């Protein structure tokens, strides 16, 4: 088994030096981000089936319509600038 | 090997244990007497002889 | 000893509701009820919500039955809750 619990720790610490957190909400944490995952990793896989045939594209456009565009705008860019900064 | 046989004991059996006063009564309360069984005996016996 | 009948011979070893009812209350609903804002309410109410509960309890726990039998589990957890909850539009997390 290996949780998540670590990279959500530090993206808090990273955000709250000084803020804490609940079990509960560790749990909460966990579910949201796995069912997240999953529904747009199933979206991408339809716009897969999609097209007549068997990328990065794909995922940038399925995150483009499964959540509301003010921050989709912010989550494309911020993850082709990840995709920059993972080039080199 | 050649010794001269077991001469000491005498066959010692002191109690270790009792055949059935033991069981009946040592001491009282009838060891282990669960009364549920001293009842069954008292019961069998007030009955047998009330008729 | 052997002549005559008495109780000494132990014995040889024999034998010697599961209809239930349904619960909840009418202060649970009067308590339910100041939680969802309502200021004042008629006496026909907690009729029609023991109706919601016996129309939708039931319903999630024979798609959970079946879906943890289609588990071939013979026991019931609490995340086989989540799918059923998934599949009728009300997900819950922290399970």
């Amino acid at each position: 088994k290996e949780t998540y619990s670590s990279y959500i720790y530090k993206v808090l610490k990273q955000t709250h030096p000084d803020t804490g957190i609940s079990q509960k909400s560790m749990s909460i944490l966990n579910s949201f981000v796995n069912d997240i995952f999953e529904r747009i990793a199933t979206e991408a896989s339809k716009l897969a089936a999609y097209n007549k045939k068997s990328s990065a594209r794909e995922i940038q456009t399925a995150v483009r319509l499964i959540l509301p565009g003010e921050l989709a705008k912010h989550a494309v860019s911020e993850g082709t600038r990840a995709v920059t900064k993972y080039s080199s | 090997r050649t010794k001269s046989n077991e001469s000491r004991q005498h066959l010692r059996r002191p109690l270790k244990r009792p055949p059935l006063l033991e069981q009946i009564i040592s001491g009282g309360l009838r060891p282990k007497l669960t009364t549920l069984e001293k009842s069954q005996l008292d019961w069998a016996s007030y009955v047998d002889r009330a008729g | 000893s052997g002549r005559g009948k008495g109780g000494k011979g132990l014995g040889k070893g024999g034998a010697k509701l599961r209809d239930n009812i349904q619960g909840i209350t009418k202060p649970a609903i009067r308590r339910l009820a100041r939680r969802g804002g309502v200021k004042r309410i008629s006496g026909l109410i907690y009729e029609e919500v023991r109706a919601v509960l016996k129309s939708f309890l039931e319903s999630v726990i024979r798609d959970s039955v079946t879906y943890t039998e289609h588990a071939k589990r013979k026991t019931v957890t609490s995340l086989d809750v989540v799918y059923a909850l998934k599949r009728q539009g009300r997900t819950l997390y922290g399970f």
